[PDB]
């Protein structure tokens, strides 16, 4: 997963 | 069988991301060869959300809802964060193909169900904004991308599920  | 979802680790304090309508369900895998579904849920519960968060985890024969749906998410590292209706993580710690398949089936079924719940097409990695998208597809296609993630295809390939098979299962449903 990944906000960036 | 009835679908069962464990909501014990649903992290309500995660941030609002974007606004309805959310056009996508995101298919992920954990990239973690050793963690169980509970390990993933417990880490997700306490972690800095900026590192990435999601809504569901599938593993060890269980489905856990760990974050809100219909909320957006910081799951794909770019503009399609604001399209996340739900984001599902498949665990990667299976010892055997049989154990993998139990969870893979739940994963397909849940991804389909979440798309239905969201009013979205049960399609995989199409060009249309709406549908089920892999992290790979988001990385490669979303605006303002900052991710290098390409899940879940590599893990599916480890256990002999091709790109075409995954697409077929999402789009037509499982068969024997």
């Amino acid at each position: 997963a990944x906000k960036x | 069988a009835s679908m069962e979802i464990n909501v014990s680790k649903l992290r309500t304090d995660l941030p609002q991301v974007g606004v309805q309508p959310y056009r996508q369900v995101h298919a992920h895998s954990t990239g973690n060869p050793h963690s169980t579904v509970q390990n993933e849920a417990d880490y997700h519960w306490r972690k800095d959300p900026e590192l990435g968060f999601f809504s569901h985890i599938v593993g060890n024969g269980a489905i856990m809802q760990v974050g809100p749906v219909d909320n957006g998410a910081w799951d794909v590292g770019g503009g399609w964060n604001a399209e996340t209706y739900a984001a599902v993580e498949l665990i990667e710690s299976h010892s055997t193909k049989e154990e993998f398949m139990t969870d893979y089936r739940l994963y397909i079924e849940l991804l389909r169900n979440l798309a239905d719940e969201a009013g979205l097409p049960k399609t995989l990695d199409t060009g249309s904004l709406a549908g089920i998208k892999t992290a790979e597809y988001a990385t490669n296609n979303q605006p303002n991308n900052h991710s290098d993630h390409v899940d879940p295809y590599p893990y599916l390939a480890k256990w002999g599920i091709s790109r075409e098979q995954f697409k077929h299962d999402i789009e037509n449903g499982l068969t024997i």
